[PDB]
């Protein structure tokens, strides 16, 4: 655990420790990958039902005559899960109220598409940058720790002057 | 007896008085003529901290002719044949009898640091050096860790 | 042994043990850093799945009402299947369910146009939302890893 205690440890046992760590790491890594795959799955599932509901709130917003109705629809489109549940009852109350089966409007709809298009292109760019950063970061910090360990190694300094 | 064994002996005193950092070498107590060596992979190279052992085989035409030098430890380097032979110019085409065992070992660590893909002995390593540098440093690193036995 | 001496046989094994520790430490730091990224992913799975059960409840509610306002058998069938609470069916029928909402939620050729438009909007939002959740998870991972290495580096710093 410390360099002095390693000098105290025995040299075959250090190899056995290295392979204990290698196989523990491989376990942990298959575990990490399973976890991430689940997390991506639930997140895309959530992303999809949220997309359904905030898109719904915008159209039902368009059909509301009451200031409060429009307020609820807009707060829902904000896309916060907690608020969405809480306002769910009033939103259905609103949907029941307005469910009973021009030019400028399509213009807005396509404006929002382009804005989102631009938002998604950006979000993708920043995701790419974030992944790069994690990798850079693990590498940067590991390097500093390697250097610290080398600088407190005495065998090193006596082998090299 | 001869001047060759005495030149080997001057090389020894050289190692004892001025041992280059991260190298060691000594001939068998009986046979001044054969030498155990070892290089340590310098810092900041992918061979960092390795403890590679080396065999030097001399004869009676030295310092005129160099010894044959081969790594004993398992190796992975573009300038190393699968049998230890080393593709170094100072040993194959630019030798000078002024060179001693110390100088020879120092040049080999210089090579651990500067692989020469232009005279590739081991193909796999000269390629991985250029195509898959991460797979290369992984290969070399498992080499370094087996060297510790 | 003194530096003005040739490296002896004990010295070699000592250097190798210190190098062995440094290798162990590196694989141990890398492993505990992985430990933290995994514990974080587990927490986020718990959180997103809580959120998904809740919003699926909302979807099931929505599906019962649109089921009620349906004229054609196929529509009613889709609505009932969604009201079942299946997580894969909602993904697959996301477009047809959105079209059904737009058709019944509201009191010629322009209506069909606005339906096409808002289905596209829902799908761009689904993408924006995925990318938003993944970027949030990514930044939580960067934050956790910074907190992990910084602490080891500071233990070392006080070890002067």
């Amino acid at each position: 655990l410390t360099q002095s205690d390693v000098i105290a440890f025995q040299k075959e046992a250090l190899f056995r420790c290295i392979n204990r760590r290698r196989v523990d790491f491989e376990a942990l890594r298959k575990q990490y990958e399973l976890s991430r795959r689940e997390c991506i799955d639930v997140s895309r599932k959530l992303a999809n039902i949220m997309a359904l509901i905030v898109t719904l709130a915008r159209f039902i917003e368009t059909f509301c005559t009451d200031a409060n109705e429009k307020q609820l629809c807009r707060e829902i489109a904000q896309g916060d899960e907690t608020l969405i549940v809480q306002r769910s009852d009033s939103f259905m109350k609103l949907l029941t109220k307005y469910g009973k089966p021009a030019s400028d409007h399509i213009q807005e709809l396509t404006t929002e598409l382009k804005n989102l298009r631009k938002s998604k292109e950006e979000l993708f760019y920043e995701n790419s940058q974030l992944t790069e950063e994690i990798s850079a970061l693990k590498e940067y910090y590991t390097n500093i720790i390697r250097k610290y360990d080398r600088d407190e190694s005495f065998t090193i300094k006596r082998v090299f002057k | 007896s001869t001047p060759a064994r005495r030149r080997l002996m001057r090389d020894f005193k050289r190692m004892k008085e001025d041992a280059p950092p991260g190298v060691s070498a000594s001939p068998l107590p009986d046979n001044v003529m054969v030498w155990n060596a070892m290089i340590i992979g310098p810092a900041d190279t992918p061979y960092e901290d390795g403890t590679f052992r080396l065999l030097l085989e001399f004869d009676e035409e030295y310092p005129n002719k160099p010894p044959h030098v081969k790594f004993l430890s398992e190796m992975f380097h573009p300038n190393v044949y699968a049998n230890g032979e080393i593709c170094l110019d100072i040993l194959q085409n630019r030798w000078t009898p002024t060179y001693d065992v110390a100088s020879i070992l120092t040049s080999i660590q210089s090579l651990f640091n500067d692989p020469n893909p232009a005279s590739p002995a081991n193909v796999e390593a000269a390629t991985l050096f250029k195509d898959h540098k991460s797979q290369y440093v992984k290969r070399v690193k498992e080499t370094v860790e087996k060297s510790w036995e």
